[PDB]
């Protein structure tokens, strides 16, 4: 009964059995709460040492994302109705569209290798695997899909593939996973005094679903039954650092918007509904009819309502009253007989769609969405608001960046290249940088120079005496040692 | 309460736990009525078996 | 025409249970359930072809 993965998976388990073999062997003993900050989600368990067999497992990781997984489906679906919506999507596609670019005859983001190496063949060897691993996300074509669904969700997953026998060259394509089927967890099986202060690798458990029983949309399948373990080895993933108040009970970057969202589409069609509602003209005609039974008072009625039928429709495909003769009445001209000596019969009259706005409302919560949305809110030089949105972009970046790390790090590990042990102790950096839009980049840069130039021309009446070139050069033009060494060399050699 | 640290706990992992234990005997056949230990906190040794 | 199928198993016998073989077998049963269900349609539907 203590069934494996499926063998297909089980190049990956190795890894991470190895992986936890080393780490149950850490001396991270002696701790209260768990030496955890974020990602999958805890669970207390069984306190049995090493019995973790599928059904065992299943038990206990299901057991412990159960009780929030429909939560999480619902998050998914909540984020997306949000996407789906107009002047929420397009807030979505200014910070994707910054966030990934791709430009006219330029590089992509792009692994930057500057810190010391044994040999400069790693420095080719991982930028000839990074570029691969851009291939194996198609990044150059999708990668800002890639992004947006990320930024939404905040996740993404990706299935990693071996071959399996030749594992090591078993890399490909990675297959992105929507997250409606995919759980995560980390199991405690091993107890002391008081609880358990052992060190725990939690082994890092995900399960994939099958049918696709949950839905947004119709179409939806037949009960799942069984799930699958899968190895943490096997999973390329990334998340936002943003966090409901309890457990992991991750959330989207629009998670802050989803009140607003709604409520504006609320005001706004409360708007919509009060302008046409009553538009027209609304009455009740009224027939005085005695001694008599509806069956038959009704004769009366007819004898008054279907005389003075106004039988008239509008045509909303051409402006007009449909097949209106004559052109226009000058007076809607109506009558009521009394059979009766008494002014009883009448018309009982409502009153329309009055246009009474004073239509502010909608402004002070269009605008308090527009901003809930994530800012610059300069959109309908270089200020606060952009700044503070790059720093923003890059936040976004840094995360979204593990999906290059990720599988970059494995393949150079998988492959034979670098040690897992170089590569912790070496870096301390493998930061990708992005393109980043070279019409802004400039405008900055020019604008930051033209003051720097403004203020060495007022240094000029007594730099003489007063303030060194050097001290001139590093203070106003912010220069290096080096680069006001560079360009005096250069200065001198322009002569000829 | 004086919870726990004047018996043994082993805490289970499973229903049904079971304990094995170890006897040295003698008289040709370990496990008799009458069979004799070797070792007891109570008793002295049976000083002649090895002897006269 | 309806149809269903009812389980309602012990607390005590699913902590034992996993105990066992690892199973909770609420999974198992829910899975029973619904299995017992899909091939009784499966039957009823080619039974209503053979009997037509």
């Amino acid at each position: 009964m203590k069934f494996n993965v499926l063998s297909l998976f089980a190049p990956w388990a190795k890894m991470d059995e190895r992986n936890f073999k080393d780490q149950e062997k850490e001396d991270l003993v002696s701790i209260t709460a768990p030496k955890l900050d974020d990602g999958a989600r805890e669970f207390e368990v069984s306190s049995n040492e090493a019995a973790s067999p599928y059904n065992a497992a299943f038990q206990t990781i299901f057991g412990s994302y159960e009780p929030g997984m429909k939560t999480t489906r619902e998050l998914i679906d909540t984020y997306r109705n949000l996407m789906n919506n107009y002047e929420v999507d397009n807030a979505v596609s200014e910070i994707v569209s910054d966030a990934i670019v791709y430009e006219d005859d330029t590089e992509v983001v792009a692994l930057n290798l500057d810190k010391s190496k044994f040999s400069p063949k790693i420095k080719n060897m991982m930028l000839d695997e990074f570029s691969d691993v851009l291939n194996h996300l198609s990044f150059q074509r999708k990668g800002s899909d890639h992004f947006r669904r990320w930024y939404v969700d905040s996740r993404i997953f990706f299935h990693k593939i071996i071959d399996p026998k030749r594992p090591k060259e078993g890399i490909k394509e990675l297959r992105r996973l929507d997250p409606r089927q995919v759980q995560y967890v980390r199991e405690i099986i091993t107890e002391t005094e008081a609880g358990t202060k052992i060190v725990k690798g939690y082994k890092e458990y995900f399960i994939y679903d099958t049918a696709h029983e949950s839905y947004a949309c119709d179409g939806r399948m037949y009960e799942a039954g069984t799930k699958i373990k899968i190895p943490k080895a096997a999973v390329v993933y990334a998340h936002s650092g943003l966090v409901d108040c309890c457990g992991k009970n991750i959330i989207g970057y629009l998670h802050r918007a989803v009140k607003p969202a709604n409520q504006l589409k609320l005001l706004e069609d409360a708007v919509v509904i009060y302008r046409i509602t009553r538009a027209p003209d609304r009455r009740v005609w009224y027939v005085d009819t005695g001694n008599m039974p509806a069956r038959k008072a009704a004769e009366h009625m007819q004898h008054v309502m279907n005389t003075m039928k106004n039988r008239v429709v509008y045509d909303a495909s051409t402006g007009k009253i449909k097949n209106q003769q004559h052109n226009m009445s000058m007076t809607e001209d109506y009558w009521l007989q009394r059979r009766d000596g008494k002014a009883v019969t009448e018309v009982d009259t409502l009153p329309g769609a009055d246009n009474t706005g004073n239509m502010e409302d909608i402004r002070w919560f269009r605008q308090a969405l527009y901003m809930a949305l994530r800012v610059p809110l300069s959109r309908i030089s270089i200020t606060r608001d952009e700044l503070t949105f790059a720093k923003f972009i890059r936040e976004l970046q840094h995360k979204f960046e593990e999906v290059f790390l990720d599988p970059l790090k494995t393949n150079l590990l998988l492959k034979g290249i670098i040690t897992e042990d170089e590569w912790n102790d070496e870096i301390n950096n493998i930061k990708i940088e992005f393109h980043r839009d070279s019409y802004f980049a400039e405008l900055k840069e020019a604008e930051i120079l033209e003051r720097r130039i403004n203020m060495l021309t007022m240094a000029e009446p007594f730099i003489g005496k007063y303030i060194s070139h050097r001290t001139a050069m590093k203070d106003i033009l912010q220069m290096t040692d080096e680069e006001i060494e560079q360009e005096a060399k250069q200065i001198e050699e322009e002569s000829k | 309460l004086i919870a726990f640290d004047i018996c043994g706990v082993q805490p289970m992992n499973s229903p049904t736990g079971q304990v094995f234990a170890l006897r040295a005997v003698y008289g040709k056949d370990p496990v008799a009525a009458g069979a004799k230990e070797a070792f007891h906190p109570m008793y002295g040794p049976d000083a002649m078996f090895s002897g006269q | 025409k309806s149809r269903q199928l009812k389980a309602a198993y012990s607390i005590e016998l699913a902590q034992d249970l996993r105990a066992v073989h690892g199973m909770d077998a609420d999974a198992e049963l829910s899975g029973i359930l619904a299995t017992e269900i899909m091939l009784e349609i499966n039957r009823e539907v080619v039974d209503w072809i053979n009997y037509s």
